[PDB]
């Protein structure tokens, strides 16, 4: 029986309101940004380029991918801002990759595409960090991998950060054994040149794919994809005459894969949220010292803005409760203010719920600067804070990191950061990232300063200080910016707040196709 | 109710069978029917539009002619016999 | 039965041939020049800072671990050239931390000490890296880990690379969270000041020791390391008086782990090789262009030089056998020259009858320079040599591999290169490590440049040629010494040829504490 | 999205060319010769005995057959040719026992019923043989056995080859204690006299039906099979008034056994080929010498003719690829020609991919004789046709084997002979089986005889020669015969060609009645 009327989050937003008008205005500012920047991107190298890969008879890379998943499914492109102005001189657009989640006969697959327009298709280091991330995501979620090669080898002139490494080229092949060896289909389509060490990527898939005129397998056309390796030297497994006879033909090796999709988790109907998801834009704004309820971001992604909040009275500043998106169950935890011992217990609590029943969590982070409050007896918080460090570390159910805002110190590590191995981690436009805030850093560096200026006797003045102050302050958003991080693959992407929804249902709908398995926690230091 | 229009869509060459059977041995009847006329003996050299059959099917005469300008291999049928639809009336030598 | 007499390898080498003598004059200066600069890493921050150190009480960290050993047992440290030159104008002895294997109340345990002399003890990027490193191996061998602390916290300047990304200073206590889930024992002793987010190290540790009045944990006695941490806070598990109780304690607390070693394979009683290890230093030399036979190698650090060799006669530029270290039975796999479609496919045989009854695997890498060959239809290589690469991947018996030579090219990552996670890495004091010799490089550069310069019609004089050479022939000597790829974690330590039977026998102890899976294959690519 | 459109196999052949109306010819007076020879066995021991049968108020043994499967149900018999002409002046319609699958109550099980009309039930070496299959199928299925038991014991004159080996009498029981050690139902009807020694396999089985008045179990009626084996002996659990109950109680039983069949592969919707399947006639012939594509045979028998090659211009004499029949996928291997090393390193690669991924395989035999090629270095062939034999021998996935030429020596093997363990196997009425074909035989005979005739120098006329020839031929001829190989259980019947397709989706069906394991492979001598 599931006709129990119930309780739905949100409110409306005051439109008149000068607050909702002036932060909807300064955050359509930074998704408009968003927007035009991803449109340059999405040309790769350039009109010069483009028109003498089309002249070859080639099809686009992003073209590519188009025909090859199913007609009018979405697409999930991750890093699309890898190498974003990452090099002095170097314009890298999209790290000379793409990556992302699509829909093929049918079945869920991890694409990965090299774009011969950027550079030639060489690998730059963000490329092979860009490569390795799509790896993880597929093995993490069982899915296959499908690899359009059009390459040039690795860049020379940065080769000692792409060659020697553990996290370097070599693992790329590491990484098709292994899942190999897991059942995850790898297959390889050789569209383009593959360079020397490439040649390794066709040979390690299981099935392989390698166009008539244009592939060329080599550790041009008579040493390597020739005919010579579709037949003599038997590397090639298919023959193209094309690039959309190859596309065909991959998705009639991705219908043979004997490959169902089973669910671990119990489903409801879907239902739309009770808000329209655009007032976000009002109620977040782009000023991370002003304040907002969570609350009003979770009523705008749930299924009918239903919530079912866990221990609402205690440890306020966190909130964690039960929800469904798009029929998924899910747990949310989220920020509501500076972290404390009781909120550190409560999240301890709900995410050994969560693990228990085998319920998908999502942490919404927005960590608050220490202007409010200098240090509040924060030993107490270590005590706690390691807590749920140590839960969340264990946590075996597929986890999504949101940051709608800052990600500061240890509460990063507390609410899933990078390191903690989540299944995707999203940024907002409006979000920084730090070691500590900038000012608080500046205050630091002061009181150093002035405290052994006194020791020598010589006068720190007021001026002294601020010129001190001013270039940390700089350094620290310079460092903080959206586009920094996501530059470097330390996010799967900038998503427009609008979109938090949708990129929220494909992500948990593609951590699905993995078996969820048992937790096993660590010692609960109490 | 305005009308009625075809939009045919582009098939991919690929799946298009590639190499399809080119020689087509002689016009195939238009319908079954009796061969009142036979124009072609077992050897005889013919120019596209040379006649080398008339059949009557329904009360209705059609004149077979010829494909190409290749000289006739052989000839499936003779006069008075009845010819089934689409059945190969003449053979071609290979060129 | 195992009286029957066999033949053993090794030859008598001409020590009054000229070539020898050069051979070890050469070698000589290196191990000399490698004494030297490890007797300076030795001494840390320096005479002011070591008298700081000491005038507060407290022991220096060499001297922490000597106490905390067992009495003479051999202390096997890693790493010990992190940061060696890796920053401008900063010099970081030893990245700032100690890392090693020794044996302590009987067993063998991780111990990664701070070294407070270093610029505090404050964690700069190598820093974190060299860490991660001891964690990575404690956990692959069941190590119990034993944390002196006394660090500075994060080095703000370089903050970028230390706080946010996975590999960063978050995953350290990743890591103590997922060994302790294992039953792989965290012990922190605090031996000095805990700063801002290392307070979490003593928490998240299964059992603690604090020291009375020098140990502080805070996320400064009053705020933290208090009598209030040891008991009004309750993180505390254990009270020392001064650095010498801390000690004993910690080997008390070893004593009640309720461990017990047990070995997987089947022991022989060991036996010295035949010859002299020094001999290697004439035989081997410093010129990588000479070549030697491998054979000499393994002679002279198996068990009494015996070796049943693999496939003798198939492949000869590779050598595969079966020979015993110190009573363990081990696989050995070495290069004797340019790697062959049969070098490959007699490899893979190899590497798949070593998995098949659980014997650890000894690489030996010295790869050969393209002068000899410019091709040689290397595309018959790329089929063979991935079926190695995937073989060899896939394997799951410990594995440990030693460049006494070159290593370039995909013939890395064949020969279990730091990509493919051997249980240790080292090299010897001669190696040199790229993505291509820096000649062949020099070749291509000069081709493409010669050739473009054809279409201009411009003149590319021999002296431009030349000109265009030099500069990355320079480079590519520099980045691929023995002390750069060191000064990075890329390798576990640079050892004394002479030491090589110890390391190994060290190192292979170490590795047999965890139980040896059974190996899962991929795809053959027949 | 299952919507692409896909090429088709299969082409419209020649029917006014003269190769095919001959090829139909003798292919249609084969099939007309198989099912009359059947029609005669169906009457089994003649109209004297099926008259006394009856007189008894007994059913004919096919009418209980007839009544206890669904109503309509096909039912597939197997080895209906055992013992024809096998013994030298005794006829044996089938063996004296009638065995195949057919559904009852809804279940898939197999069905093994004496005739007693065939020298009254006695079990002849072969009889033994026939229900020895006919257990090994059911186990490997996991379908449960019904016995319809009327036996006069064991035919003592040849009591050698029927009591006492592993494989003789003795193994009935055997079967019957490790199938219901297995939950296999094993339900025993005691339809007429039970013999000694065949009064086991009433108490041998779980559930035990017995005919009132015929029924007798001793080890008559007063002895066994008596109201006291009913109720004093209790050795019956159900009592039927006459055969028509006992039936009915047999439908019932099986009702009970709380069996549901559960599918692990993947199911699509059902297509008939789109080519007749009666052109195989003229496809395919009596001439063994002449050779037809494969792929014709293939375009016959699959969904819709849909066919996808794998490696199809490598190794061309062997034809690999994915289709469907009935729904049910399957990997589909057939001879085109002599075995190369190509050709077995395609198989091995192959039958890989299907173990992968839980695939049915299907096996088309059609070796070539030797005229055409007298050695070809076959060396070179030994080194890679034994990793076919090995791969093939590990494939846990469900096997079937279809004979539809001639089958050779080392080539059985490789293609999943009868020694391999397939499923089913099944043989077209134009095949030919020997350890080499007649004419090479005789070719080797000669030549030891000419030469050993040179060194006594006695001159071996042509005359000679031929006459030593000629009885070599007849030998192979008649022993290669299909009829011999049936005879003996050395295949589970001869088909129709026209009902190929037929016979291959009910064996594919009961052969998915029991889970698909996990392959282990042994080492792949690369
Ligand atoms: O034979 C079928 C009806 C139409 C053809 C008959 C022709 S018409 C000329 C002649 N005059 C007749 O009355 N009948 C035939």
């Amino acid at each position: 029986y599931h006709g129990d009327s119930v309780a739905s989050l949100g409110t409306q937003p005051d439109l008149g309101s000068a607050l909702y008008q002036e932060n909807y205005k300064q955050m359509k500012a930074l998704v408009n940004q968003l927007h035009e920047r991803v449109e340059h991107i999405k040309l790769g190298g350039g009109e010069k380029a483009r028109a003498l890969h089309i002249s070859r008879g080639k099809l686009l890379p992003r073209e590519r991918i188009d025909n090859l998943i199913d007609p009018g499914s979405p697409f999930l492109e991750l890093s699309q801002f890898a190498g974003y102005q990452l090099y002095d001189n170097e314009e890298v657009p999209g790290g000379g990759i793409i990556t992302g989640i699509g829909r093929v006969s049918g079945v869920e697959c991890m694409i990965i595409a090299n774009d011969a327009t950027v550079k030639g298709g060489a690998y730059y280091p963000v490329t092979v960090k860009k490569q390795l991330r799509a790896q993880e995501i597929a093995m993490q979620n069982r899915l296959p991998c499908i690899y359009l090669v059009d390459s040039g080898g690795a860049y020379l002139p940065r080769q000692a950060d792409v060659f020697p490494d553990r996290d370097h080229f070599g693992r790329t092949f590491y990484n098709q054994a292994i899942m190999s060896s897991k059942n995850i289909a790898q297959i390889a389509v050789v569209m383009g040149s593959c360079t020397a060490g490439g040649a390794y990527v066709p040979a390690m898939a299981d099935e392989n794919i390698i166009v008539r005129k244009q592939g060329t397998i080599f550790l041009a056309e008579d040493l390597g994809g020739a005919d010579l390796h579709c037949r003599k030297s038997g590397v090639s497994d298919h023959w193209a005459l094309d690039d959309h006879h190859a596309l065909h033909l991959t998705r009639k090796v991705v219908r043979n894969l004997n490959y169902q999709k089973k669910l671990d988790v119990t489903i409801e109907p879907s239902e739309e949220p009770l808000f329209p998801a655009d007032e976000l834009y009002g109620i977040v704004g782009a000023n991370l010292k002003r304040s907002f309820d969570v609350r009003e971001v979770i009523a705008r992604i749930v299924d009918g803005s239903r919530f079912t909040e866990f221990k609402a009275f205690y440890g306020d500043t966190l909130v964690t409760g039960f929800a469904r998106i798009f029929g998924y169950p899910v747990g949310i935890v989220g920020n509501n203010g500076v972290l404390f011992s009781e909120s550190a217990k409560k999240g301890t609590h709900f995410v050994q719920l969560c693990c228990q029943r085998n319920i998908p969590l999502l942490f919404l982070q927005n960590i608050t600067g220490f202007m409010v409050g200098r240090e509040y007896e924060a030993e107490g918080i270590a005590k706690d804070g390691a807590k749920m460090v140590a839960a969340v570390a264990c946590a075996q159910v597929p986890k999504i990191t949101l940051i709608i805002g800052g990600s500061y110190g240890a509460g990063n590590y507390g609410m899933c950061g990078r390191a903690y191995s989540p299944r995707f981690l999203y940024i907002w436009p409006n979000a920084r990232i730090s070691v500590m805030g900038g000012e608080q850093a500046a205050n630091v560096l002061a009181t150093i300063t002035k405290d052994q200026r006194a020791r020598e006797g010589k006068q720190f003045s007021s001026a002294d200080e601020a010129a001190l102050k001013e270039p940390i302050i700089k350094k620290f958003e310079e460092e903080g910016n959206p586009y920094y991080s996501s530059a470097r693959v330390w996010d799967d992407g900038i998503i427009d707040p609008a979109d938090t929804r949708l990129v929220l249902g494909l992500s948990f709908s593609a951590a699905l196709n993995a078996p969820i398995e048992k937790t096993d926690f660590g010692i609960f230091r109490m | 109710k305005e009308g009625s229009i075809e939009i045919d869509i582009p098939v991919p060459k690929y799946l298009s069978s590639v190499s399809s059977q080119e020689t087509q041995g002689g016009p195939l009847a238009p319908m079954t029917g009796t061969i009142e006329k036979v124009f072609v003996k077992a050897g005889d050299k013919v120019k596209a539009g040379d006649s080398l059959m008339v059949m009557i099917a329904m009360k209705m005469e059609h004149t077979i002619k010829s494909p190409k300008d290749g000289t006739v291999k052989k000839v499936f049928y003779r006069e008075g016999a009845q010819a089934n639809r689409h059945t190969p009336l003449v053979e071609f030598e290979e060129e």
